[PDB]
DNA sequence: AATCTTTCCCACAGT
DNA sequence: TTACTGTGGGAAAGA
């Protein structure tokens, strides 16, 4: 028996904001597999269950009688539903998918991962899609003509080292960079000018990253950075110091620590250290580097879905999660808001704070709603005396609340 | 544009 | 034309 | 020891 969200329940939501979030972290390209090969997606796509709402939900299911196994969130992952691989989430808020691949039998140029989730008692959560992933034949000189294979300064990359069991990923934890076998970080790669100096503060530049250029790698999660590096192209076991073409997806790279005696960013098992290169005999535009000094680079992306059971458990899955891209004022006898986005349905209402607004559905990408009168927020106000800002939330008819980061502000005339 | 950023530095230790 | 991508092949270093 | 398997390099083929 589905219940509409009440204003009491909305106010309780708005003061706590204990959402359940599904985060899907993954790379932007994947190399295809030919014949009977399996070339695993790397870094492995990762599902994170973020937000205090997961613990809250678990406590609710167990109060109502469920065992630990029945309240355990479960997830399966697959590629464009063309069969899914089970992930293991027990004891952790995340799981990685380490054996996904795509066969050339699949003709798609692009695809999305599908993550299907439910609780151990088989209560449905839903299906969550990753961002678009581009199939490539293999890594490439490469031209700037194909910017999807290039790497813009200020975008995020993952970095991994292979000695398939040996694979480790650059990652930050416990206040240090390390080479993890379980998790991978996403790092901003910023271009710096050749004559910019080391420091906690530094100036970054726009443009596509080229070998030979000076870069800063900054953890997107912790904000910590490595020293200035010169990114260099790797051939088998050597750094090429004269290479200057664009860095491309899934290229092997080396990172020379600028202003050192041939020291390169290197792993020693889980440890990140610097390790001195060996100068080459007759080819002095080359240096020989440790096997732990070679890193594969790839651009990353993420999808994020946020929901909350405003009136307790529901029968239907919470997906497809509606997403608001933009709000625009709109004009008549009273003001109206045009919502643009994705996965809208006729059973959604826009709420302004704890006030449910009249809401019209046009199609999956467009809703229109009527701005409540200011007196719904401020008792007696016949006009906007002072600015009043309220949150904008989407709510389904069974009480599922979908957080947005949007607000509406009443502004004096 | 060109932008001024802040990031805590972490320098890798020399090999043992 | 000429270069670039896609497909195919196979050795390496381990189960 | 033989068989198998991702991965990485390189040749052949098609764009």
């Amino acid at each position: 028996p589905p219940k509409r969200l009440t204003r009491e329940a909305m106010r309780n939501y708005l003061k706590e904001r204990g959402d359940q979030t599904v985060l899907i972290l993954h790379a932007k390209v994947a190399q295809k597999s030919y014949g009977n090969e399996k070339r695993f997606f790397c870094p492995p796509p990762c599902v994170y269950l973020m937000g205090s709402g997961w613990k809250k939900k678990k406590e609710q299911m167990e109060r109502d009688g469920c065992s630990e196994q029945e309240s355990q969130p479960c997830a399966f992952i697959g590629i464009g539903n063309s069969e899914m691989q089970q992930l293991n989430l027990e004891g952790k808020n995340y799981c990685t998918a380490k054996t996904l691949y795509i066969s050339d039998s699949d003709k798609r140029k692009h695809f999305m991962l599908s993550v299907k989730m439910f609780y151990g008692n088989s209560d449905d959560i839903g299906v969550f899609l990753s961002k678009r992933i581009k199939v490539i034949s293999k890594p490439s000189k490469q031209s700037l003509k194909n910017a999807d294979l290039c790497i813009a300064s200020g975008t995020k990359v993952a970095l991994f080292n292979r000695l398939t069991v040996s694979t480790r990923y650059l990652h930050v934890e416990g206040g240090n960079f390390h080479a993890s076998s379980q998790q991978w970080g996403a790092f901003y790669i910023h271009l710096l000018d050749d004559d910019e100096s080391e420091g906690e503060e530094f100036t970054v530049r726009d443009g596509y990253i080229h070998y030979g250029q000076t870069v800063k790698l900054v953890c997107s999660v912790t904000g910590m950075a490595l020293p200035r590096l010169i990114i260099r192209k790797v051939d088998k076991q050597t750094a090429l110091l004269d290479a200057d073409d664009p860095v491309s997806q899934l290229h092997k790279c080396a990172f020379y620590l600028k202003d050192t005696e041939r020291m390169y960013l290197c792993l020693s098992q889980e440890r990140i250290i610097q390790f001195q290169a060996t100068p080459c005999p007759k080819e002095q535009n080359k240096e020989m580097i440790n096997d732990g000094a070679s890193w594969t680079i790839i651009s990353t992306d993420k999808a994020e879905y946020t929901f909350y059971e405003g009136m307790g458990p529901v029968l239907a899955p919470v997906t497809p999660v509606p997403v608001v891209e933009s709000l625009q004022l709109n004009g008549g006898d009273v003001a109206m808001l045009e919502l643009t986005g994705q996965n809208f349905t006729p059973n959604l209402r826009v709420w302004f704070g704890d006030v449910e607004a009249e809401t019209m559905y046009r199609c999956g990408e467009s809703m229109l709603c009527v701005v409540p009168d200011i007196s719904a927020f401020r008792e007696g106000w016949r006009w906007v005396r002072q600015p009043v800002q309220v949150p904008v939330t989407l709510v389904r008819n069974d009480g599922v609340i979908y957080s947005t980061s949007l607000t509406f502000t009443y502004t004096p005339e | 544009d060109a932008a001024k950023l802040r990031a805590l530095l972490w320098t890798p230790p020399p090999t043992p």
